[PDB]
Parts: C-alpha cells; structure tokens; sequence
C-alpha cells in the first residue's frame, strides 16, 4: 500500500531527465504511473529516485506523417482510443478501466512489458517501431526486437521511449478480441487482427497474440492459412485452428487458453470481415 | 401512512455529499498508527524480538496463542507482532524491521484430512474436530425402503470472502479511567461486551461510526481489535489501526466452505423421500470468536437441508473441523445459503435424472400450508409455499420461451433472532424528537424504516424523527445488525417506545384538559373541543416533573420468523465458457414490507453476491497454505458489467411474522436464493452435473 | 532540475473544489492520503492495488484513482471531489438521482462512483445501459448490485439534457 | 455513607495528567479558523467591504445590528466583521486586510449621563434606560420619622471582568442536515435552545467539553457563537473560533458596575431603621442576551439590600441603563454581591459614625428566627442568623487581639433557582451504571457530589457510578450550572432518578423471588433468605423486556433557598499603601454539606475573587471609551502571593433547604461576603470612609 522512501526529480526538459537517468542507474522515470506506482506500493521495486517525465507535453501527440502515424510516448490510452488509428485505437479502448486509460501511456505500457498487456498484440501485428532517445541521439528499432522478454524492454540506463510508429493501414479491416473474466481486467487471451481485401481475396493479414507467451507473437500459421486466399467458412476455421500453434500459455488452464486462441481468432476474422 | 411506502433514505444526504465519518475519517490529538506483523506460515513455532515500537503476543495475551499468537501461529495472516509508529507509512517501514524466528510445523488444509487427527492444527488440541453431531429426523429407514432409486454425489459450497469495500479498522483511546473505542463493527454494544470481557473492566464506551458494509465479517471482535484496545490501556495515546486490503483478504471475512456427501432417496415420479450423508464444514484455525460464530452457522446449514419439501426422513452426519487457515466467520446468510444450495441442487439433480421438469418437481414436493415443522425441528411459521410457487410459475413459463437456459430454486430462511433489542425515544423542551436504536445499521437503511414506524405511531411528519445509533452512551444497550433481524426486532422495539411516548403524551394532555383524543401530536377534549398542542404538552411535562424520554426493550419470545420465495434466472454461455445472466426474477414473501424500495435494494445486493459465488468468487489456497486470491484483481467481485441485465423483484404478503411489525428479514434471502438459481440455470445449458463453484470458463467449453 | 531526496518534503499546491491548498509532502506520499489529510475524507481507500475506484476524483477534467498518483505528481492540478458537486447545498443532479433511485447503501463507494458518473456524463450525454456499466467498471460496489446505480445515472443523464 | 464526606474528586485524574479535552483541543477534518474584526470606536456607523474570506454582519443578521453590527456599532470590541482562513496565524493576517469605513458618532460612558437620554447609545432606542422601577417596602416614612440621625453617601461597586483562564471558544460543523456545536459554555442544553431560536431549526447537537471556568461569563450565547453557528450552515466545513485574551478582556465577562446613592436612617443606639435612594446599574451596549442576564441581576442587587437586618422600611429607585461599552453580564454572585456589599458597607459606616462596635451593631439588627420575609419580599427560608453570629463572635474576639485591623460582614444569599433539572441513570446488561446530569459543571466538582448521592441511594461503591454531562444527545435536556443551583437542584434530580432505579431493581428482584429486602444492589427473601444478585436482576430485566434506564426531572416548586454567614478578615497596610490580609475566617450555613472538601474549595475560590475586587481588580475606560486594562498585566487577577496567608472555613447546619438534598448553594457566597469583609477591614486601618474599589495604594498613604 505504502511506497518505500525514494527521492524525486522534476527536470526542466528532456535533456535533463536523460542525464539524471544516465548517472543514476536505478532511478525510474514516471509517466502515467499506473504500473510504476502499483509496484512501489507493493514494494516490488525500490529505486533511489523517481524522475518525473510527465510534464514534457511535446511527448504527447498523434501525427499522420505520410503513411506513418507517429505517436508520442506520453500519449494516453484515452487519447489513442479517440484518434481513429486502425486496430490500435480500438485496442487502447480495451485497456483497464476509464480511470486507468485517463492516465496510462503507450510509452509506459511498452516500457513495462507485462506479457498480458493489450498493445503488444496490436503492435506486433502492425510491425510497429519504437523511437528510443538518448543524450547520444535516437535509435529506431522494430517492436519485435524491442520486446526482449516479459518485463524486459531493449532500453539502457540513460534512455527513454519517445515515439511509437505504425503504418496507417488505410482501407484495412480490424478487430481486437479480449477475453476477460471481468470488465477492467488484463487479458486472459488477446487477439489483434488486421486484414485488407482485394475483391474477396485476403491481400494482407496480420494476427497478434498477447497473454499466451512471454512476449507478443504473430500467429504465423493462421496467417499462412489466410494470406492470398478467397474467404470461406473452411479456411477461417482452419486459420483459427492454426493460431494455436503460436500459443505457449501458462496455467485459467494452459490448455483452456490455447483453445481460446482458436475461439478469439475466429471471432476476430469474422468481426473484421463484417 | 409511511409504513409500506418506498420512502427515500434519510441516510443519503451525508453520504452523497461525502460528509460521512467512517473510522479512518476520525482523528484524535497525537494519534499513533498501528500495524500487525502476520504469519507467513500455516503452522509454526514463533519467537519475536520485542523492540522499541514492537510489541508481541506476550504484551496482549501472555500464556495464550489467541487473540495474538505468542509461541505458536496457526494460519498465514495470523497476527504475530504489533508495530506502532508516527503514521501509516512509517508503521509499514517498521514492519520490515521486525525479527521473527519460525519453526515450521506440519499443517493441514483439507478438513477431511484434518478430521483424522493425524496432524493437529494447534499443538494443544485434543482434536481438530470442533463439533460433531449426527442429525436425524423423521423416518430415514422408511424413506430409503420405499425408494425406487437413490442418487449420490459430493457437492461443494466453496470458501468466499466478504470483501466489504471498507475494511475493518479501529481507533482506541484510554484517558486513565475510560477506554473510548471506535470501530468498523456491526454493533457498538456487542463489541463493548467483548472488550469488557477481554480487558476485565466496565468503563468502556464503543462508537460504531459510519461503516462501509460488513456482510457478516464485522460481527466478531477481531484479534486486532482486542490487541488495539489492550495496547491503548498501556500506551495512553490514541491508536489508529487500518489494515491494507491484502491484509483484509488474508485475515478476515472468509465464509461458506462446506461439503455435502449426499444420497437421496426418490420415487420415479419425482417424490423426494429422504436424504442421508455427511456434512463437512471448514472452521479454519481455532480463534474462539470466529469458531463460535461459524459453528452456530454449521447448524443452520444442516437444519435447513429439508428446504420447503415434504421430506419423510433424513440422517446427516455434521462435522465442523479446524484447518491451518484464516478462521471462518459469518458471511451473508451465515450457513443458510449452503443448506438451501444443497437441497436445491439435489432437487435439480433428481429432476434431471428422472426427466422431470424443474418447476414441476418443486410443486410436487412443496409443503402445503404453514405452520409446518421440518424434519430437523425448524418451524416455518406463516405463509403459503405452494401458492407462492403458483404465482411464480407464470414467470417460469415466460422465461422458458425466451432464448437461453432457465434455472429455478425455492428457498426458506430463518431470521429475526433474539434475545432482545432496544429503542430509546426522547423529547426535548422545545419539542425535538430523537429516536435511538440499539441495532447497528451499516448500509441496510433501517434508520429510514425506523423513522417511518415512529412517525406512523406518533402521527407526525417523518422529518420530525431523527434516528441515531452506534454509541454505547446514547442508549441503554443493544444487540446488533445481523441475522436479518434489524427491521423486525429492532423495529418492534421502535414501535413499543413510540407507543409508550404517545401514551404518555395522552395522559399529560388529559391532565391538562381535566379528562382521560390524540391526533397528530395534539390532544383534544372529545366535546368540549378544548385542545392542547404537542409543544404545550411537552413544556407542561417538564413543569410537572414528568419525563418524555423512554426506553423499550423488546424481548424476543418467538422462534426465528421464516420468509420464503422462488427465484428464476435465464442465462447464456458462449464459446469461451463465459456465463451471461439475461434475466433474474425474485418472488419473495417477507411478511409486511416496511419499505419496498429498501427491501428490493437488499434483495438485489444479496442476489448479486449469490450470483458472484456461483460464477466468479472463490477463496483458494496453494499447498503451502497461502491464499491465492489476495486483491480485487485476483478475487473477482463483480463490476456493473457482470450483473443480470435486469433483476425484477416482487413480493407477496401471505405470511406475517408474529412480531408487532409483521415483518420478516430479507437482508440475507437474495444471497441464499441466487446461488443455486444461477447454478441450476447454467446446468440446464451444459448439460453435465455441476458439483463445485465458482463455475470456471474451462469447465463450460 | 528540482531534486528532493528521501528525507525531505516538498511544498506543493493543489487546487481542490475551487480553492488552493498548500502543504509539504515526502515524494512517496499518495495523493489519496494528502486529499484526506486536507479534510477531503469523502475520498475513500477501498483497496491497495488500484481496482476499486473508491478513491476516484476529477484531476484536470479526468477521472483518476487518486491512490495511484503521488501527491507531488499532482502539484499544480485542479481536483474536484464529491464535496464540491453541490452548490450552496442544492444537490448536483447526479446526487439527487442517486437519492431518488436508492443507488447507495453503506455509502462508501458513493463519492467515487458519483465522481466517475460526473466524468462519464460529460463524455457521453445520453449513454446506453451498456455504456454506463462499462463507464463505471473501475468502481466496485459490494452493497447495491449496481442496478439502481445504472438507473440513477440514466435519470441523471436525462436531468442533465 | 458518602454524603457529608470530603470525598476526593473523580474529575481530577484526566486533568492532572493533561488528558482533558477543552474546546480548542478538538479538531475535525478540514477545520477552518475564524476570527472577528471588532469596533475600534465606542459609537460609529460602519461599512465593511465584503471580500473573499471576509463576512459581515449582513451575512449573519441582515436588518439588525445584533448579534453582529451591520450599520451601527455600539462599543469598542463589538464584532463588525468575520474572517475565515486556513489557520489562526493566517486568520489574524487576514484581519489586517479588512476594510472598514467608520463614521464616528457621539457616545456615552457614564450611566448617570446616559439616563438623561441626551445621547442615545444606539440610533434606534427610545431611551438608554432599559429598566426603571421604584422599589418600596415596609414603612419608609415611619423609619425616617423615628430616626435620630441620617447618613448619606455614594458607594461604588466597580466594573470587573470574569477572566476565566480559558476564554470562550467554539467549534461548529453542519453536515447538511444537522449542526454539531462544541462550545466553552455553561450549559450545552441552554446553548442549544439559543441556537435553535436563532437559526430556526431543531436539528442541533451541542457539546460542552471540558471548560476552563466561566464565573458567569459563559451563560449567554455570545455574538461570536451565533455567528459561528450561522456561518457553519453556509460554509459546510468545521469552523473553530478562539479569541485572543485581549479580545476576551474587551468583549466578555464584564460584571458588577453598580452605584448606590443612599441615605440611612438610624437610632443613636445603632438601630438601622430604613434606607432610601437611587441604584444606578450600567448594562453597557444593548445586546439582548447580555441585557436580559444582567437586568435580572439588577433586581437581585435591590432585593438583597435589606440583608440580614430587621429594617422597617425602604424606598430604592432602580435604574439599569445602557452605555457605549461591552454589554454587562452575570459575574459570580450576579447582583447579590453588590446588594450585600451596599448594606454591609452602610452598616459599618453607621457603626463608625455612632462609635458602635462593628460586631455589636450586627447582633443588634439581626433577624432573630427564620423563616423571615425581608422588606422587598425575599423569603429567607431556614436557619438562624443570630445564633450563627454568636458562633462567629468567638473568632472576632480572637482577631481583635491580634496585630492588624479587623473587618466583618454578614451576608444572606439566594440560590438553587428553577425551573427544573434533569438526571438520567442507566444500567447496561453486564451491569455497568452511568449517571447523566442535565447541569453543566465547569470546575465546581458536582459530578463527585452526584456520584456520592447516587452511590448512597443504590448502596454501591462510588467507583460504580460514572457521571457524565454536557452532550445534548446523552440526556433528554437540562438547565445548566449557574445561580449555585447544581448540587441542590441537579442533585435532587440525581436523588429521584437513583431512587426510581432502586425501586425498579426491587420489583424485578421481587418478581424473580415471587414476593414484594434490598441491600447493596441484591434482593433477598426476608425469610426464606433466597437472594438474587445485582447482576442477575439486571440480566433478567432485559430478558423480561424491562428497561433499567430512567430519567427524572426535578421541577422546582420552592422559591430560592437562602444560605447566610459571617466572614472576618485581619489586615495590615504598609507605608506604600499595600494591603496584606493575615487571616480570613468564613462561617457559613449552606444547609446539608454534600462534600466539605469541595464546598470549602468553592468558599475559598469565591473569597479570593471577592478580595481581589476590593483590593486589585477594576475595569476602567479612557474617555475615548477604550478599556484601559486589556491583559493579565494591567487587569491584575491575584497570584499565590496576594492571598490571605490562611483562610479558615467553617460550616454550621442550622437551616436545610426544602429540597431532597437539604443543601443550599455555596458557589457564589465567598465572592458575596469577601468584598465588604475586606473593605470593612481596610477601613478600620485608615480610617477615612472608603466609597469606591479597588482600594488604590495612593488612597492609603
Ligand atoms: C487497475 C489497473 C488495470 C490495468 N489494466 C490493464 C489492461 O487491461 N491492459 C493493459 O495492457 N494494461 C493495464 N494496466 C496497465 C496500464 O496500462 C499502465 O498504464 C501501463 O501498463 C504503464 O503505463 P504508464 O504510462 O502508466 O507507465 P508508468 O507506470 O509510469 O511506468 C511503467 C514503466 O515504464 C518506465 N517508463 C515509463 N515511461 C517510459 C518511457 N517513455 N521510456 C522508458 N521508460 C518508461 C517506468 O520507469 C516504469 O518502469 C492496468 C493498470 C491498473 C492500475
Ligand atoms: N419485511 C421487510 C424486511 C426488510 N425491509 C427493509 O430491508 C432492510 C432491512 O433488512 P433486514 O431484513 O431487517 O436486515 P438487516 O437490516 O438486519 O440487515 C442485516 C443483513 O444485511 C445484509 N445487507 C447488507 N447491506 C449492506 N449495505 N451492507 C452490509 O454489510 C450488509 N450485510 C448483510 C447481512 S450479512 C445481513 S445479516 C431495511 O431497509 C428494512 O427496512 C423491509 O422494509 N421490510
Ligand atoms: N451545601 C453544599 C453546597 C455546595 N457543595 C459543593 O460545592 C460545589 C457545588 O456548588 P453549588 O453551590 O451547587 O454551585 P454550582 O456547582 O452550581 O456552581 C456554580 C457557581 O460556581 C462558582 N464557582 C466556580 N468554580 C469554578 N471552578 N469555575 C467557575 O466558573 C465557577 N463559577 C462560579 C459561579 S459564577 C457559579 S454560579 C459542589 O462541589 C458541591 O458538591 C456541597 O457539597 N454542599
Ligand atoms: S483505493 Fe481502490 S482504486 Fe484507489
Ligand atoms: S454502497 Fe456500499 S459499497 Fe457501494
Ligand atoms: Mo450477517
Ligand atoms: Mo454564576
């Protein structure tokens, strides 16, 4: 309930934040605080300093820059949910509860890397990229490489996520399916789908799975089954089956969860198609 | 008249404007904060280094392991040490410095194992078995002789946790002569008796301030309350104790947790003849306050097994057994839900085995008229079960043609326990009236019902009747709020005191007018038409040395009054195994309804708890005796999304109680009916036998 | 670059229901305790893991769980608590509707539930049943079974058009 | 028995350990601090700019200038604006920002000037004269016909200030329905009536917490209390008001301030035949609560002028007049000190003019037996004045041979005013007894006396009887503590309630034993010797629905009961004109003495106030109407150095009151007797006539 004692830094600008973090290996930055503060309260972390990055308002923004959306790291769930990015907005909508989405940010969700988070299912499906900033400058990496393991982002002391990039997916159809015992919970299983039709052929298809592995994965087999094919009942059923091949879940039951991957992939294809 | 009207709550104004005062909203000068160190093991010998700001069980109950463990701890979550600091943040820092030496002992989690006495829950027990009696009634031999068939299985009613949104909490201050103790409790007067008994002196004032619910979890004095109180005698500063919610989950409000090994004897036409088997109830660790609470509840479970049916004999072997977990306590219904759940599941299991209709089997077996004494000696006092079921068939028929699966159950219930209850009413010289109840409402809205009762008796506007409770200094005494007794027993005390007041106002009025009629507080000479006003009577009572402050004690001579009803649900299960409840109908007979708005409000709150037990909740331990569900994420009480889309509540008054209010209790009825209603519904959709709860998603796919 | 170590407090300002308060806090202190310590005891702590919503207040126009914000982090914010809905003792229509529809029992979730409702009705003037339920799914109540809370919110939505 | 024993105070333990709770020791969440802006002028029109945190009289009593002035202020120290801030320090910063526009009007300080109505104290008075009646009795014409001689002078009884060590103070909180108001007041129930009347609603709880003395200064509701209460309705935060001591001196506890123009008719043998002249009393500004308090006191002064003497006629022209100063209020004795001071000075002036001995003149003129009705209609009810004076001569004779000057005075006094008083006694199931009084002690120790009374009636140990008071919610009602009424009227209510309780315990005991003897709480069958204990009676009362909570109201049918006595002092004056009191003897008859330790404690406290009025204290104004003495340096209440080296107190019980306690009041007697005792003493040493007080050093050199 009660955090441990820690120091606190309110830096004037980004440069200052970065330097303090460089020099203080075990200082943690604070964004929406909806994963950091709950962890302080249970005393599962004990940093020397919390560095406040929240007031850098030029880190909060949705920009359409050609055929990329550029999303400031400090952009909240709520604002992403309101901004018409195919798949991603609907996925943000599902996160936690209204109060949670009012504060939580995309930069903090992906820097935290809970293996049941919502965004990674959408972000892996989207081939999202992560702009990482340093006093040294910027590194852009693929979402897939950024997510090194549960709770293990590709971030060094001294650096912050400043931006998430995704293609614009115009004319794409999409669905985020979230299995949950109660409104507000993290995903028991999450399936994020993007596809685009050329006539009745599936021209592109992307399927992301969350809460069923240590990090988010592509449902490669479900993709193979659908890509380039003309849609009918049979292939949908088959793709939904093959999505189970990418699920390595943990005991609901591990077996129940694997079965739910098929159920939610089917719901995703059918919802996006309708 | 106000009685019978949906009068809106006099309680709401303070609370919707955030001007309540729950225990943690109270402060005294120099208040210190108290936290408890708790056992991380199910069963261990302990040594705790006493240090500055660090107290141990020896400071509280030397030579005993309860309320606070001194040599031997018997459950994860048991208090083993007490820290004191300047504030809550520093208190929890100080917790991390406490030095505990553990010797892990062997422990038992399963009450079925435990009853073999192979491993003792505590060193000094003769037996893990706290209670063991064979319950027999009617002619069980004849039942099983005459049966065409018998059916057997084991039904589980799993452990749950009360989880009121406000935790326990308390504030204790001893001035040198007198202890004042504020607590999030279900009764100030009962907590005072508990503290008087534990501390050995009478000069104790208890204050129940606003309480954020309890659902049975705050009847008993908890170990922390005894300890805080004893510490306050020693330290001479006010001491505030508020557990974290993790603490609350691990240490308090565990209830239910009963198993029935049953065999039922039936005729092929769905006649239920008799039952036998073994009831095993899990008391968890031996804490006397909790054991005593829960063991009375074990008896409620057995005695209600015959339900509303014309059973011919039964033979049930009842065990209440300790295990190395949080001691078990009353939770909403306090044994009655388990017993009704058992009979209503069995009834459906039979219906399903014999291809009989779930409604028809109940109309077949239902008691005809009341009064009736069940097989285990419970007298169902008034009403008409069959007739209420005929009324309810019309909703069953409607639901049967909608899309989804129907479940029904019928319940009968015991309420309005004694031994007595108190009410004081007083009138000041200027005319102000205050009514005080010895009950202790904590959300149920009885004070509005009390104000409706007293205003009808006095014939005054309801805004004239301020209603107070929860301070041992403003009323002679009280029992409390539990066993759905408050509007019935506490309201009957209110009716007596108001009547005494009216009788007194009459004779002073008569004296003033020379004679021996009352209307709206005024007294008039029934020809010559001379009149003395309410306010003139009151001022003259004072001048005449005549007091208008009166206290009535309503002693309860009758046995518990018994409501009954039939509830119905329509559900759907999807391809993920998630259950959706479309509709729920409750038909109840609770005697005179004092306030239909508040009564329905109780029905609905209970219904959603009963549904949540069927579908969501469960308190489970890993094999190290650690509770797996210790927060509102992992212990899933429902949000607004998980409720039935609509719950329609109806009442019929076919049977009144013998009490002056005519009312029976409803505080618990919803939670009793909803669980098997919902389970019967889901079972219709699946269709395998459901033997345990909550129903998991993976069990329905 | 203002730096406050473990053993210091920092002066903060909070504007609460229209009025400014000024206090000194350690960095680790939660906004929920500070609000209560300043006299806003209608803001309630129902849990230790951010699930229950009993601590919900409006911070800069947003419903937030004040148990999951550091008081220092709220420096300079405008905060509305339930104590600030009623103007000169006339109940805000959400308060009125909770009373008319019996949407509270023990009252302990009620300040937070009313604040979330206030926020919700400013998002969506005429919400469905379903959107109401979603819209309060961060706010747990153990007493009411929610049905009356949904009724009160719809009645309030109509009062508010 | 406990009655009559010097039982040590049950009140002491909390207070010697610093665990009291006086009003400023109380806090609520978000409490704000309130200070008042006060008039810097005696008489002015005012405009105050209403601003953020700044309230004016228009917010409190629009259209009136009381309690708070809106258009016109009538005394330096009058509240003219109210500021609200986060704490006391910031409140007083904010005071300096308030913007007041004054139009100085003409004002009057001297009540003799004022009664000519040449300058009105307020614009809207018909007359500065609030009260004016000619008091006549016996046959004054015959007195002045038969006289050998007449003597004339003007005696002053100067203004003083109560100066309790705790100031007024209050804490007000309105939750939306109910106002809770804590105040340093003399009666919670009377303050509640005042607030109900001012605010127009009944839902007000008042709490008198510990009070640091009052001495009459806290009977009335003060303007600040009405205002705080009205503000609390508006602001919806708790609001704490505590004046600085400068404020207190300037605005509250002013008393006395009466002038007698007298002429006495005597025979040469020291027979005092009759008196006439003019009494002028200074009410200060028209504040109705204070005017009404003090004007009743004016009457007490006139009616007690005949003292203990066989006066044949008198004719006194009484004025109570407004002036532009702090309104005047009850101070210890409340008019009786002035009246006794007047007659006891006159008696010595005559003795000195006729060379008669100061003791002999009193034995000459003293009433013989009681009852006796004085010339102005006061019935002195019981006792024997002459006989008490014979007892006291033995100390006069002893003092006459010691070194220094002797002064004596004899007093009679009125106490134990009605109209009624309340007591509640209640017994909990476990047996605990609580006694509640409707009086409001604030230092006088009546609760110990109450516990002695109730324990004698019940035949129980005194530690069994907890005594409570000062919360409008724990007792039906009350009058209060003032007019030396508490042990007599409040104790008689205690005696009735305890008796009702005993009678009830008897019949329950009788019921349990089949019959119709009580000893020490137990009931026994007077052969067969079957016995039921106190605790068994109590548990059975609850089982039988019989309440053991009872309230008695003692209506006062008798007129005030009258103690009397003779006091004596020996003093010395040195070459600086400083007075030293060597010895003081008090001989009192106060009826039955309930507690000699506490009674003597009251005698001594009053004695030192009465001496301090003679020798030290005085409230004087400069000609701008500014009080010259506004702190404990310039208003010299005595330290331990200024007390008589020894005060011996003796009592005789020759006359009991008609009340069930037999007691009369002593709370005020010391202050009544000591002033003229001490002045008579000093006068013997000087030897010029003393006409005014305090006696200044320079007047004695
Ligand atoms: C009751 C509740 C329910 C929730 N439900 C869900 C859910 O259903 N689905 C879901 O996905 N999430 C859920 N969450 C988590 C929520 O989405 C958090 O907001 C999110 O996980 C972390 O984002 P934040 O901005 O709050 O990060 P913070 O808590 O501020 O930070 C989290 C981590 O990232 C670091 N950090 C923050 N920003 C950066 C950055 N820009 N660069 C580098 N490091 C950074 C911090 O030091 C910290 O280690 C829930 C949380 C709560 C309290
Ligand atoms: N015939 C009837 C019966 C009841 N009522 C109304 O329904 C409520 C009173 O119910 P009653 O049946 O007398 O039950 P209690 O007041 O004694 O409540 C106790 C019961 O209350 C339940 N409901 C709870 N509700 C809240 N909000 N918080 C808890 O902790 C609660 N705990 C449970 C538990 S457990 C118990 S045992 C009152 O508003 C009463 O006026 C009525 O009008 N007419
Ligand atoms: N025959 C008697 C008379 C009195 N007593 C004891 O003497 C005291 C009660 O005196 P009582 O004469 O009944 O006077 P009250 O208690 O009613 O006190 C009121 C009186 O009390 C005086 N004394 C004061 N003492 C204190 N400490 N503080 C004040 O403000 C006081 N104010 C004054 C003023 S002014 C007044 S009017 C109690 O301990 C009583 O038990 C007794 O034992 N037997
Ligand atoms: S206290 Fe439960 S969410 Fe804040
Ligand atoms: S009203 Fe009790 S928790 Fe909602
Ligand atoms: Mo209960
Ligand atoms: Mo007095």
């Amino acid at each position: 309930m009660y955090p441990p004692k820690f120091g606190y830094v309110i830096p004037d600008n980004l440069n200052e934040a970065l330097e303090f973090l460089e020099e203080h290996q075990d200082a943690r930055p604070l964004a929406g605080g909806h994963s950091l503060i709950p962890m302080l309260k249970l005393r599962l972390i004990r940093p020397s300093y919390i560095v406040e990055i929240r007031r850098f308002s030029n880190l909060s923004y949705i920009t359409k820059d050609g055929n990329l959306y550029k999303i400031g790291a400090l952009t909240t769930h709520y604002n992403i949910s309101k901004s018409s990015i195919p798949l991603l907005s609907e996925t943000a909508s599902n996160i936690g509860d209204p109060q949670v989405r009012n504060m939580g940010t995309i930069g903090g969700s992906i820097s935290h890397l809970d293996p049941s988070a919502d965004y990674p299912a959408a972000l892996i499906a989207m081939d999202a990229k992560v702009k990482i900033t340093s006093r040294k400058g910027d590194r852009v990496v693929n979402f897939k490489s950024f997510a090194k393991d549960m709770f293990t982002p590709d971030l060094n002391p001294g650096e912050l996520v400043t931006e998430i990039q995704v293609p614009t997916f115009e004319g794409y159809k999409f669905s985020y399916q979230k299995l949950e015992r109660r409104a507000g919970d993290f995903a028991i299983v999450g399936v994020a789908l993007l596809l685009k039709l050329s006539g009745d052929v599936i021209e592109d298809v992307r399927i992301g799975l969350t809460a069923v592995n240590n990090v988010a994965v592509r449902a490669k087999g479900a993709e193979e089954e659908l890509l380039g094919k003309r849609l009918n009942d049979e292939i949908i059923e088959k793709a939904a089956t093959r999505a189970m091949e990418s699920a390595n879940p943990t005991s609901g039951s591990a077996e129940y969860k694997k079965k739910m991957v098929k159920v939610l992939t089917k719901r995703a294809i059918i919802t996006a198609l309708k | 008249m106000y009685i019978g009207k949906p009068i809106k709550r006099i309680e709401d104004l303070r609370l919707i404007t955030g001007k309540g005062a729950y225990v943690d909203d109270i402060e005294l000068p120099g208040t210190l904060f108290v936290a408890f160190v708790r056992s991380k093991y199910p069963h261990a010998r302990i040594k705790v280094k006493k240090e500055e700001g660090i107290f141990t069980g020896e400071d509280i109950n030397p030579g005993k392991d309860f309320p606070i463990a001194t040599k031997e701890t018997t459950y994860v979550g048991q208090p083993i040490a007490i820290v004191i600091a300047k504030d809550r943040y520093e208190a929890y820092d100080l917790i991390e410095s406490v030095e505990v030496e553990y010797e892990e002992l062997d422990y038992v989690l399963d009450p079925e194992k435990a009853l073999e006495d192979k491993v003792k829950v505590h060193s000094g027990l003769s037996s893990n078995i706290y209670y063991h009696e064979r319950w027999k009634g009617g002619d069980v031999e004849k039942a099983f002789k005459e049966a065409d068939l018998t059916i057997s299985d084991t039904l589980i009613n799993q452990r749950v946790i009360a989880s009121p949104l406000e935790t326990r909490g308390a504030l204790a201050y001893f001035d040198g002569n007198k202890l004042t103790f504020y607590s999030s409790t279900q009764s100030a007067h009962y907590l005072r008796r508990n503290l008087v008994d534990f501390l050995g002196f009478e000069n104790i004032r208890v204050i129940q301030p606003d309480v954020g619910g309890a659902f049975g979890s705050k009847i008993i004095a908890h170990p922390e309350e005894y300890a805080l109180a004893k510490l306050a005698l020693m330290l001479r500063k006010p001491l505030k104790w508020v557990p974290t919610r993790t603490e609350e989950f691990i240490s308090a409000g565990h209830g239910r947790d009963k198993k029935l090994k049953f065999e039922v004897a039936v005729k092929k036409d769905g006649t239920i003849l008799g039952i036998r088997g073994t009831l095993i109830a899990n008391l968890g660790a031996p804490y006397p306050d909790a054991n005593d609470d829960e063991s009375g509840n074990v008896k409620s479970t057995v005695r209600m097994l015959p339900g509303i049916y014309k059973i011919i004999g039964a033979d049930i072997d009842a065990y209440a057994v300790h295990t190395n977990i949080t001691p078990t306590q009353s939770y909403r219904g306090a044994g009655r839900p388990e017993g009704i759940y058992f009979i209503e599941r069995i009834v459906n299991i039979v219906a399903d085995e014999l291809g009989i209709d779930q409604y028809e089997i109940r109309l077949k077996n239902a008691i005809d008229t009341l009064p009736y004494t069940n097989i285990f000696g419970v007298t169902y006092d008034s009403g008409n079960v069959k007739k209420l079921l005929e009324i309810g068939k019309k909703y069953y028929d409607e639901l049967k043609k909608e899309d989804g699966c129907v479940g029904v159950s019928s319940y009968i219930e015991i309420t309005a326990f004694g031994p007595w209850e108190v009410a004081r009413i007083s009138v000041k010289y200027d005319g102000k009236i205050t009514l005080v109840t010895g009950t202790g409402p904590h959300g149920q809205g009885d004070a509005t019902a009390f104000a409706q009762i007293a205003a009808d008796v006095l014939e005054l506007p309801i805004e004239k009747i301020e209603v107070r409770w929860g301070d041992t200094e403003i009323i002679e005494d009280g029992i409390g709020t539990w066993g759905s007794r408050t509007v019935t027993i506490g309201g009957s005390a209110v009716l007596l005191a108001s009547q005494k007041l009216k009788d007194k106002l009459i004779e002073i009025g008569a004296k003033i007018l020379n004679a021996d009629e009352y209307k709206e507080g005024n007294v008039t000479h029934k020809k010559n038409g001379n009149k003395v006003t309410f306010n003139e009577i009151v001022k003259n009572a004072f001048k005449m040395g005549e007091s208008l402050d009166t206290t009535a004690i309503y002693n309860v001579k009758q046995p518990p009054t018994t409501p009954y009803g039939v509830h119905l649900a329509l559900v759907k299960v999807d391809g993920t195994g998630k259950v959706f409840v479309k509709k729920y109908v409750a038909v109840d007979d609770v005697g005179t309804v004092i306030n239909p708005l508040l009564a329905e409000g109780q029905a609905i709150g209970g219904i959603v708890q009963g549904m949540a037990q069927a579908l969501l909740e469960g308190a489970f331990f890993d094999e190290n005796g650690q509770l797996l569900t210790t927060n509102f994420q992992d212990y899933p009480i429902p949000t607004a999304v998980e409720i039935p889309e609509k719950i329609d509540w109806y009442y019929e008054i076919l049977g009144k109680s013998p009490h002056p209010t005519g009312s029976k209790g409803i505080g618990e009825a919803g939670a009793i009916a909803a669980t098997p209603t919902i389970i019967n519904a889901v079972e219709q959709c699946i269709k395998k036998r459901i033997t345990k709860m909550p129903v998991k998603f993976e069990e329905l796919v | 670059m203002k730096i406050i170590n473990s053993d210091q407090k920092v002066k903060i300002t909070l504007k609460i229901n229209g009025e400014k308060y000024e206090t000194e806090v350690e960095p680790r202190r939660l906004l929920v305790h500070v609000l209560r310590e300043l006299g806003f005891t209608g803001v309630h702590i129902g849990c230790d893991t951010s699930n229950c919503g009993a601590c919900t207040v409006i911070m800069n126009g947003k419903s937030v769980k004040s148990c999951t914000v550091l008081a220092v982090e709220a420096d300079g914010a405008e905060i509305l608590t339930v104590e600030g809905l009623a103007k000169d003792g006339k109940l805000h229509p959400i308060q009125e509707a909770f009373w008319e529809n019996h949407a509270l029992q023990c009252g302990y979730c009620t300040p937070g539930m009313i604040m979330e409702a206030y926020w919700l009705l400013r998002e969506k003037p005429n919400p469905t049943e379903e959107e109401i339920r979603e819209g309060i799914s961060g706010n747990l109540c153990r007493c009411t079974g929610y049905q009356n809370i949904v009724k009160a919110i719809k009645a309030a939505a109509e009062k508010l058009s």
